[PDB]
């Protein structure tokens, strides 16, 4: 029932840019927080964004911070990421999910998507 | 003892609903602006019937039921729930309300076993207790019950109304404001929280309170009698700067 | 930041052996760790939560334990269909951060 599916992947040139969506259904998606995870071919997966359910505060990785820009339209129940001045480094499978958290988000449940694929070159 | 017992949201609109004195003081006549966690007009409030996942807190929690026979008896608030950590639990029975704030090891499933008499299968174990408090019951055509649950600088603060309705499926429109009931000097946080429910051997509904400007109308009673969410739409901004509904 | 790290980095066990894999962080995050499985293809699966909390539908052989900066994960007896590579990720401070990967191998 529950699903997110990524859109928005493909190829750019370095100093480009591209915007990544998340389409969210099956859920309470206006109640949650929600990150993102990149994982690079032939490595492990690595924290990028998280955004709360008002679209009010928002945090980043380091590496990200500054470029990287995320938000979210609850009316349409789709979560964004808007990339900027994107390197050949950030080259990977970018997955939405709302990750078991009982600190922050209060998630108590774990959902994730398919991955979309971004290449920088 | 601990008794083993997922569908799709449905949603309501939350017409002009869940709003709350901000405070204690008696106003009449005259239309007070301020700044809190309301819950937002005409937002898509989380349609449950009584299906009891758990669910976030967020900033405060606006929960509201509609009953004939008493099914919603309580709620659990905490983080882990489980015993690692602090836990609220709030429950009505036929006489009182009971409040406690102990490292519960809550059930997978837990609620209340109603043969009457009932039996409480909520936790296995309540061990170093910090909080108890004990009063008169929360909850005691359908009855529509509504609260506020907000935990702010360590207090755990309850507003609430309770009036008929004839409603079959649905929030009913108009305006009604939620009182205090009671202020709870706890000191924990609460991230998630759960509904007990009685079974025998109802619905409700979950909305979420944000930083809103309200404009609030005190009646010659000092009631409250309308209110305008200040960054609903341009012309509720108009009204709310030129304080006029 | 606080970060992650894990050990061994890979290792070989066939079926019915006992399987450990360690997760230490720089700073002490009390029990809230998640441990995450990943087959190839897939996104990953949440196993374990809040350090020690098994999620619903996770057999019966796997579990965890531990506290402030050392974990422990472990999976009583490896079957054939657990040939993975399993995350731990620390969600007590933002950044969160997840740890290197230990690649469970078919000997
Ligand atoms: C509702 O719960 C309260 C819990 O306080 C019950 O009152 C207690 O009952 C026990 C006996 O089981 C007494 O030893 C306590 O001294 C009572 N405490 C207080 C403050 O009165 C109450 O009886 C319960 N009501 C029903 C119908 O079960
Ligand atoms: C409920 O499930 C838990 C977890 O498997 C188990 O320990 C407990 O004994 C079960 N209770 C009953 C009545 O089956
Ligand atoms: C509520 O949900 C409906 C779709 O059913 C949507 O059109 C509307 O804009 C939403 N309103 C809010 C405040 O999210
Ligand atoms: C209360 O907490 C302490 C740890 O600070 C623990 O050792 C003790 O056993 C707990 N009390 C009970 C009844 O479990
Ligand atoms: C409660 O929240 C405060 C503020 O974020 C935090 O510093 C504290 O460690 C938390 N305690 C527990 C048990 O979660
Ligand atoms: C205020 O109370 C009086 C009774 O003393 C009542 O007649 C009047 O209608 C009330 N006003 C409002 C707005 O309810």
């Amino acid at each position: 029932e529950v699903q997110l599916v990524e859109s928005g992947g493909g190829v750019v040139q370095p100093g480009g840019s591209l915007r990544l969506s998340c389409a969210a259904s099956g859920f309470t998606f206006n109640s949650y927080g929600m990150h993102w995870v990149r994982q690079a071919p032939g490595k492990g997966l690595e924290w990028v964004a998280f955004i709360r359910y008002d679209g009010g505060n928002k945090y980043y990785a380091d590496s990200v911070k500054g470029r990287f820009t995320i938000s979210r339209d609850n009316s349409k129940n789709t979560l964004y990421l808007q990339m900027k001045s994107l390197r050949a480094e950030d080259t990977a499978v970018y997955y939405c999910a709302n990750l078991k958290d009982s600190r922050y988000s209060g998630s108590y449940y774990d959902y994730w998507g398919q991955g979309t694929l971004v290449t920088v070159s | 003892q601990c008794v083993n017992l997922q569908l799709p949201p449905a949603y309501t609109n939350s017409f002009t609903r869940g709003v709350y004195y901000p405070d204690k003081v008696f106003r009449s006549s005259v239309l007070h602006s301020t700044q809190d966690l309301f819950l937002p007009f005409f937002s898509n409030v989380t349609w449950f019937h009584a299906d009891n996942p758990v669910l976030p807190f967020n900033d405060g929690v606006y929960f509201a039921s509609i009953e004939k026979s008493n099914i919603i008896r309580g709620w659990i608030f905490g983080t882990t729930l489980d015993s690692k950590t602090q836990s609220l639990l709030i429950v009505n029975n036929a006489t009182n309300v009971v409040i406690k704030v102990c490292e519960f090891q809550f059930c997978n499933d837990p609620f209340l076993d109603v043969y009457m008499k009932s039996e409480f299968r909520v936790y296995s174990s309540a061990n170093n207790c910090t909080f108890e408090y004990v009063s008169q019951p929360f909850l005691m055509f359908k009855n529509l019950r509504e609260f506020v649950f907000k935990n702010i600088d360590g207090y755990f603060k309850i507003y609430s109304k309770h009036t008929p309705i004839n409603l079959v499926r649905d929030l009913p429109q108009g305006f009604s404001a939620l009182e205090p009931l009671v202020d709870l000097p706890i000191g924990i946080n609460i991230t998630r929280f759960q509904t007990l429910l009685a079974l025998h051997r109802a619905a409700y509904y979950v909305g979420y309170l944000q930083p809103r400007t309200f404009l609030l109308k005190y009646n010659e009673n000092g009631t409250i009698t309308d209110a305008v969410d200040c960054a609903l739409d341009p012309l509720s901004e108009t009204k709310c700067t030129l304080k006029s509904f | 930041v606080i970060w992650m790290t894990q050990s061994p980095s890979s290792l070989s066990a066939s079926v019915g052996d006992r399987v450990t894999i360690t997760c230490q962080a720089s700073q002490d995050i009390r029990f809230y760790l998640n441990w995450y499985q990943q087959k190839p293809g897939k996104a990953p699966k949440l196993l374990i939560s809040d350090a020690s909390n098994m999620e619903t539908g996770v057999p019966s052989r796997f579990s965890g334990s531990g506290s402030g900066t050392d974990f422990t994960f472990t999976i009583s007896s490896l079957q054939p269909e657990d040939i993975a590579t399993y995350y731990c990720q620390q969600y007590d401070n933002l950044p969160f951060t997840f740890g290197p990967g230990t690649k469970v191998d078919f000997k």
